[PDB]
């Protein structure tokens, strides 16, 4: 029944002391942190405490949309030699760094995912031409469903995959998704392989990436401009924002201290000196 | 249709908003939770855990294991400081990377009491009395035991209870301090001195290390969520 | 039963006819629904129906076919297969509308030394594929409706290339159930298997199934009976074994509406 | 189906309430209530098998 | 109707 | 009272067995599938089962808009030699493949139909001209009502046909329609003809398509750009999405295994080898 | 008008949404349902029906009726496999086209127990004992009866009850498996061996076929709806 | 005329409800409730005239 | 002021209702209820001064 | 303002729709009905009246 | 409040 | 008024 917005404990007034009770003395080898409060080592007054931990609850700490990817698409003149660009993104929070560092303060998590999509477009040639308002199709292709090979092939039919047809210049698109993991929580870290190398089989055959579980963990987003080719080429970006709603986290972890280098815990030479020079006896 | 009038804010996307939205996977069979050990409900739980201070950030000791070790020796008594630290838990380089420091760099404001615990790692035969000090702001930062004594302090007698804790009580003019260096919301000075001296018998190391730790008290809170400077993504 | 009753030994009696069997593998009631007359709550044509009862609801035996090592399979449609059977067929061609359920009894005995297995499938709306790659949906009425001789499945698709005068018939490829779907799944339709070591017959009781309460029997077939060799015929060490397959079907709870002069169809 | 809860009022101008109605069938579609619980830090700060009394020697 | 927290 | 979101049955713990009860032995010739559960052939533990079949209920399996057609219209310069293109589509789910394959897992169906319309436009000539926002008229012309012969003739009056005037760049248009079949269910397959050939009549006269019922089953959609001719030509597409709401299905069917070839069950030579090579004793 | 503020998601079309909309044919007289036999309420009902496996997908037997027939003969006992199959019900080529396999290719995840039933189609005079095996993942796929015996299995005695069923119990690390080939969510190995041998008297065929079937148990479920790869529309 | 039903809550942050009001006269205009029933597979899995007891011989 | 009425449900997925609130003062602004009555055709089909009994001679 | 999210169908004009709208002539004094003979309530009343067949549609 | 037809 | 399921 203690809630995140409740006021923290009052400081109780305490006076002088001369006894065998030794709060200040302790032993960190035990693995515990000494539960002390100021009235244990100094004289205190009575204070009625109003402050609360409401904004550092797990939910409040995460209650923000974070950019996780920028997808690029276009719609060129029909005369171009190059194909009309549609975009394919493997869903992940590890292509960017900030939400990643925040989630990795913890080992496991459960949450409902809110995705919000900001779409911007521009002209690329110093033409003096035009294009009309565009409609984008953001298709979720889950692991196993056919990935689009062309901007206009049969897979954009979406009879069973979820799609958003977003209209340019309208309010940014948004959907929610429940906790969809195949485990009882999302694992921010997996110390293991997806394959056992057997002796009786070749090394190549038993090989797999360190710390990787399912190759296509969550499938992909595929984005296209639905409009047909236009004489003037337009290029667009779809910025994807991720917010973890209704979140639970388990097993705390020291935050990332050196720059991210890939989706694993790996680090790059030359980035391993975070701390700066400061003299022991200098304030 | 019901008559309606669009107000300002209409169609905007605020990253901090809290609205409903359509579910892209209707009637999805969610996997139930199981009771995983180590559930956390508030980031300040993490700040109340002791993590070790990188006190010695000298050019040669920094970004190496050595930064965590404060060297002491059995030399004659002096009134000169073993270490000197600013109480700026999110910005002082020695505190900013502790677990408390890290969490504080996601918030703009902090308040509450903290505590420093030191661990003597010399031999059982080594004895000593040290003075651990906290001087609230506004005067000359203590460089001599004479000054440091006059502020909040603990005189630590080394023995079987291996460690000693000094509580930095919440003493501030403002109701919350900034998580950056700021003279208006400065916190004062943490320091350590020899009270007597480290004494050892023969056949014993004459030098050793103490280790220091910081954590938050139960009255400690943060607010105004913000991005940290402790990670980037250039290109 | 301790008085002798067995799963394997059945007697079915409809009208003036009886079927006995001593090697049955129980019997099937399609979709768990026994045949029934049309209820007032679901009725549609308002005229008094004719229900010929025992004169039409009795076991009619069709022409016997022969199962050999080269057999690819056989098919029939209902009510088409019965169009010329006694007073049932007559009631059918005299009325605009008719509906009927059926007991289908497929018969095939051999010996303890033979082997093979027939999949006997009752399919609602058994639409079969045509022989053409120049024109879809072009199987003529006459070829769609073989009457009691039925048709056969083929292991090979040979497209009709005579564009001047097209064959205009089906080309039902067996592993594709004659309709572009895999045979291994036809078990989701009401079925039994005649596996020669186990049983010598299949018995399917079929309800009237349709998107309507009653319809044109002459224009539309409600069920298709498809019989295919799941495991080939084999005997002793003979290279050309043959055993006969006989179909006997009885209409059930059949009623007819819209009486006029008789329909006289172009069947050849 | 309206849910009515109190706001914790910071700057002031009784209890002020606010109203919430869920418009969708899937709990995933819902906003966050922010009605959260705190817990004791003990599982991380005091994970020792024998209960620590702070006035007593941690080692005895 | 209404739930009140 | 068992509902689609209820948890499936618990596994009950079962121990060793030595008896005349023979669950493992059976006989598939009967036409039945053996109703076994793991505790019938192995030793089990007790498990409290949480999983449910909520997302594979008929409604949930179909609860998605599927593209069924792409209609093309334009609005050209008044000076063009070619007429202004209006579009006419025979309503059907069989012009595309994915929703079709899903419905054909079953023989008959009942549902309310939700139609959603996504409209996109573009410039066709490397002009440097313009057109202003367009309004589209999507007219339903049911069997028997006069089909438009010209983009602007009297039939677009729509005194009794239902029409949607859609404005370009607004949210995609949507309507609902009840179960409108003339039978008690939609028939995904009709093994029959719409005509009996009589002997006393010519063969031509008695002829009809195999498996076709009413020639104009559901009528047509007719779409036009309502704006008058513009100097710069614009071309638009109207993508139609179909969702079957409030659905009931009857008589299950093996899914389409080889490529669709026309609206019937016909198949094309060269497409009849779906299965791939795999050796009997190879995992 | 009532003051309103447009939130994100406004004006989007999500194909999975569930909203009301205007009826284009108001007061239409709907035709009532009738009680058509064969009503289905959930796609897993179809997955619990036995459909036949195309086990022998050899280059000459595939896409022909032969693919369904597993040939056995009265040869002397061997410990070599009659057949070997991966438990990947949506992706193994021998299972992906069964009715269960087909339905599973409209979903991303599956869970639950399955069962394999085999039908002996030799003559009444033919006898035999076979061993049907399921080895959960993680070791060498069984190629000899010696290995297969050690996993979940049924020793099938051929006789009057023509068929025998082996239940593959739900044994997985994850709460749901993927409907694609995936080493993390692999299911293990299905195999069949001769326990004794097929014995026949004289005047009897020495070779015959068994037929195999798969279906789901009552504890079997799927989730995350998706488009299948088992149909396309090129051009 | 408001219909109030419970959501089955998957990931958590009592019973949470949601509210539904039909705005049109035609049932066709309504959203899908997804309040559906399951049934036994028997009509397809066990369509035999004599009830099957799984411990007993299917053929006797 | 909410009016609650039942829908006649055609295709199915108790009584389903729908809600109507009039937002304007003028009845002219209102939608159509479609809650209409039928009547007997008699004034057009049987406009005779002496009641017709169909089993009897229309002329006697 | 009340948080709202525009659904599909927004801003369309369906000729068969049934919505309210503002009255251009507020407080207009409507002329009351009188009981005109021959009121019809359903088009099938008209279909039950006998009308004469043009049977002989020969060219002349 | 409410009228119910 | 309200129906509650
Ligand atoms: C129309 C758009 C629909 C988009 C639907 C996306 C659903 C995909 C679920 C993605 C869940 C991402 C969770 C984050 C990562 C995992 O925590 C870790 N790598 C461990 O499992
Ligand atoms: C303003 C736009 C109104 C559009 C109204 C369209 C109404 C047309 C009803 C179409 C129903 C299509 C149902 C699908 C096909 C049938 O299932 C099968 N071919 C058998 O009957
Ligand atoms: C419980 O909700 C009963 C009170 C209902 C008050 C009116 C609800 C406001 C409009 C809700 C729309 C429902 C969302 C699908
Ligand atoms: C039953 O609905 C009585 C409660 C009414 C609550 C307010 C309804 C919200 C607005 C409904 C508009 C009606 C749609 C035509
Ligand atoms: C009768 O209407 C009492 C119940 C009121 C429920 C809320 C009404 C919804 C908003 C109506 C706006 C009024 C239109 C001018």
């Amino acid at each position: 029944a203690a809630t995140s917005r409740d006021a923290l404990p009052n400081t109780e007034a305490s006076g002088p002391t001369h006894s065998k009770e030794i709060p200040a003395l302790t032993a960190v080898e035990t693995g515990a942190t000494n539960p002390l409060v100021p009235s244990d080592t100094v004289q205190t007054r009575h204070v009625v405490q109003h402050r609360s931990r409401s904004e550092s609850s797990i939910e409040s700490f995460f209650a923000r949309g974070a950019c996780v990817t920028i997808m690029t698409v276009d719609n060129p003149a029909s005369t171009t030699n190059k194909d009309k660009l549609f975009a394919v993104w493997k869903i992940t929070y590890k292509d960017t760094v900030q939400l990643r560092r925040k989630l990795e303060f913890f080992t496991y998590s459960r949450f409902d995912m809110e995705l919000t999509f900001v779409v911007t477009a521009n002209f690329t040639e110093t033409n003096n031409g035009h294009a009309l308002n565009q409609v984008y199709q953001i298709m979720y292709v889950p692991p196993g469903a056919p990935v689009p090979e062309k901007w206009d092939d049969y897979t954009w039919q979406t009879s069973s995959n979820p799609s958003i047809f977003y209209t340019y210049g309208t309010a940014p698109a948004r959907i929610s998704v429940p906790y969809v993991g195949i485990s009882n929580a999302y694992s921010h870290f997996y110390d293991g392989f997806s394959k056992v190398p057997l002796k009786d089989q070749s090394a190549a055959l038993g090989d797999s990436l360190y710390g990787a579980a399912s190759l296509n963990d969550f499938g992909i987003l595929a984005v296209r401009v639905v409009n047909d080719h236009n004489p003037t080429k337009v290029t667009s970006k779809i910025r994807v924002y991720l917010k973890p709603k209704h979140i639970r986290v388990w097993c705390p972890r020291p935050p990332r201290a050196v720059a991210y280098y890939g989706p694993g815990v790996d680090y790059k030479d030359g980035t391993l000196t975070p701390l700066s020079t400061k003299d022991l006896t200098t304030y | 249709g019901l008559p309606v009038m669009n107000t300002p804010g209409s169609n905007q996307y605020l990253t901090a908003d809290n609205f409903q939205s359509p579910c892209a996977l209707p009637e999805f069979d969610v996997t139930p939770p199981i009771d995983i050990p180590g559930e956390v409900k508030n980031m300040m739980e993490l700040a109340e855990i002791d993590t070790m201070i990188p006190f010695d950030l000298s050019a040669t000791k920094k970004n190496t294991m050595e930064m965590y070790r404060v060297r002491l020796s059995d030399k004659p008594h002096t009134d000169d400081p073993i270490l000197c630290l600013s109480l700026s838990p999110a910005s002082d380089p020695r505190l900013s990377h502790t677990m408390l420091g890290e969490i504080l760099n996601y918030y703009t404001h902090w308040a509450g009491s903290l505590k420093f615990t030191f661990l003597f790692c010399g031999s059982m035969m080594a004895t000593g009395k040290l003075l651990v000090s906290y001087a609230p702001p506004g005067a000359d930062p203590p460089k001599k035991r004479k000054e440091a004594m006059l502020g909040t302090h603990v005189i630590w007698d080394i023995g079987l209870q291996s460690s000693c804790t000094m509580v930095v009580p919440w003493i501030s003019n403002t109701t919350y301090r900034q998580t950056i260096d700021d003279s208006f919301t400065e916190g004062g000075y943490i320091s350590v001195f020899y009270q007597t001296r480290i004494v050892v018998p023969l056949s014993t190391p004459r030098e050793m290390d103490i280790l220091g730790f910081v954590s938050a008290c139960n009255d400690f809170s943060v607010r105004l969520l913000r991005d940290t400077t402790h990670i980037e993504q250039k290109a | 039963e301790a008085c002798g009753y067995s799963d394997r030994v059945l007697q079915l009696t409809l009208g003036n006819s009886t079927i006995t069997t001593q090697e049955a593998a129980n019997s099937v009631v399609a979709y768990g629904r026994w045949p029934e007359y049309l209820r007032d709550s679901e009725a549609n044509p308002v005229d008094q129906p004719t229900e010929p009862d025992v004169a039409a609801c009795r076991f009619y035996t069709l022409d016997t076919v022969s199962w050999t090592k080269e057999s690819r399979g056989w098919w029939w449609k209902l009510p088409d297969a019965l169009r010329d059977m006694g007073l049932f067929g007559q009631n059918m061609y005299y009325h605009y509308l008719g509906r009927s359920g059926y007991t289908v009894h497929v018969q095939c005995n051999a010996s303890k030394f033979h082997q093979g297995a027939l999949g006997v499938f009752a399919v609602p709306e058994m639409c079969l594929a045509g022989d053409s790659n120049t024109t879809t949906m072009h199987t003529s009425y006459q070829n769609a409706n073989p009457g009691e001789k039925g048709g056969t499945f083929t292991g090979t698709f040979t497209p009709d290339n005579n564009q001047t005068s097209p064959a205009r018939r089906f080309c039902p490829v067996d592993y594709l159930l004659g309709n572009g779907t895999l045979l291994g799944n036809a078990f989701v339709f009401p079925h039994q298997i005649i596996n020669l070591r186990t049983n010598n017959c299949a018995t399917l009781v079929l309800p009237y199934v349709n998107s309507l309460s009653i319809d044109s029997m002459v224009k539309h077939n409600n069920w298709g009976i498809a019989i295919l060799p799941l495991a080939p015929l084999n005997f002793a060490s003979e290279s050309s074994p043959e055993i006969p397959i006989t179909l006997t079907i009885a209409p059930m709870c059949c009623e007819f509406n819209g009486l006029r002069n008789i329909t006289l169809p172009r069947l050849q | 189906g309206a849910q009515v809860s109190s706001q914790k009022v910071g700057a002031h101008e009784s209890t002020i309430n606010y109203t919430t109605i869920n418009y969708y069938r899937d709990s995933a579609s819902n906003a966050a209530s922010k009605q959260d619980f705190s817990q004791d830090p003990s599982k991380f700060t005091e994970p020792i098998k024998d209960v620590l009394i702070k006035t007593a020697p941690m080692l005895n | 109707g209404s739930s009140s927290t």
